[PDB]
């Protein structure tokens, strides 16, 4: 004779966007270090880099 | 011959900027310059930057 | 984990591959320093390794 409902509830209507994408953009700082060497034999002849 | 040498840094930012004497509550005193919204090489977990 | 019997090592004469150095480090003579550098070097190590 009779069966049962489905009720919806709506409480709120925003302005919202979409999910094109998603990352995360850490905070980096600077930091860096050298060597002082001299060149004693044929690997420092005229540059440090060959080709 | 000579070995006259030059120092060239282009920019085109100019961004104010200003310059910090920190004391550190154990005591000791050390100076950094800050930028505007850029990271000023922190020490010992302390980073205050300036904004302009 | 165990001293384990080997053959090889009863001669009493092992091949040097069978000496291994744990980690690549050098030495050098050094000079004495002050304890307020050493303090503020332990803290600062202390401070850059919070975990």
């Amino acid at each position: 004779p009779d069966s049962k409902c489905l009720k919806i509830k709506v409480k709120r209507i925003n302005l919202k966007c979409k999910k094109s994408s998603s990352y995360f953009v850490p905070d980096a700082r600077s930091r860096c270090t050298s060597v002082r060497r001299c060149r004693w034999a044929g690997d420092c002849q005229s540059g440090c880099p060959p080709h | 011959p000579h070995g006259i040498i030059w120092k060239v840094s282009p920019c085109a930012a100019w961004v104010p900027s200003a310059v910090i004497e920190l004391t550190m509550p154990s005591g000791e005193v050390r100076t950094f310059h800050p930028m505007s919204g850029i990271p000023t090489q922190v020490f010992k977990g302390v980073s205050v930057t300036y904004l302009g | 984990e165990l001293c384990s019997s080997d053959s090889g090592t009863s001669s009493g004469l092992l091949p040097s591959d069978r000496v291994l150095w744990i980690g690549d480090v050098a030495c050098q003579p050094m000079t004495p320093i002050p304890e307020e550098t050493f303090l503020e070097l332990k803290s600062f190590s202390q401070s850059e390794f919070p975990d």
